[PDB]
């Protein structure tokens, strides 16, 4: 809606520090995979006779 | 003013939040460096990548 969005306009930046909040987010949830999974510097392998 | 009143309160109070939140997170890091600071500076410690 083009009227909604001119009086949406009016109300500032509320919503760009929401998207910021939520790219944080986002953002943090990757790096807490990375900082717990990946603690090895290289990707051994098992020899094949178990 | 009514409006414009709402308007700053609402942001004040968003704010107030976000700086709450970034507390707590700076309040966690400065117990693991003192932690750290207690740990490996005042004795040796035989935690693994500790």
């Amino acid at each position: 809606s083009t009227e909604c969005s001119n009086l949406l306009l009016q109300y500032g930046s509320f919503c760009t520090q929401l998207k910021r909040a939520l790219t944080g987010i986002a953002v943090e949830q990757d790096k807490n995979t990375q900082e717990v999974f990946a603690q090895v510097k290289q990707i051994y392998k098992t020899p094949p006779i178990k | 003013i009514d409006r414009l009143i709402t308007g700053r309160l609402q942001s004040l109070q968003t704010y107030v939040t976000q700086q709450l939140i970034r507390a707590a997170e700076i309040r966690a890091s400065a117990n693991l460096a003192a932690t750290k600071m207690s740990e490996c500076v005042l004795g040796q410690s035989k935690r693994v990548d500790f």
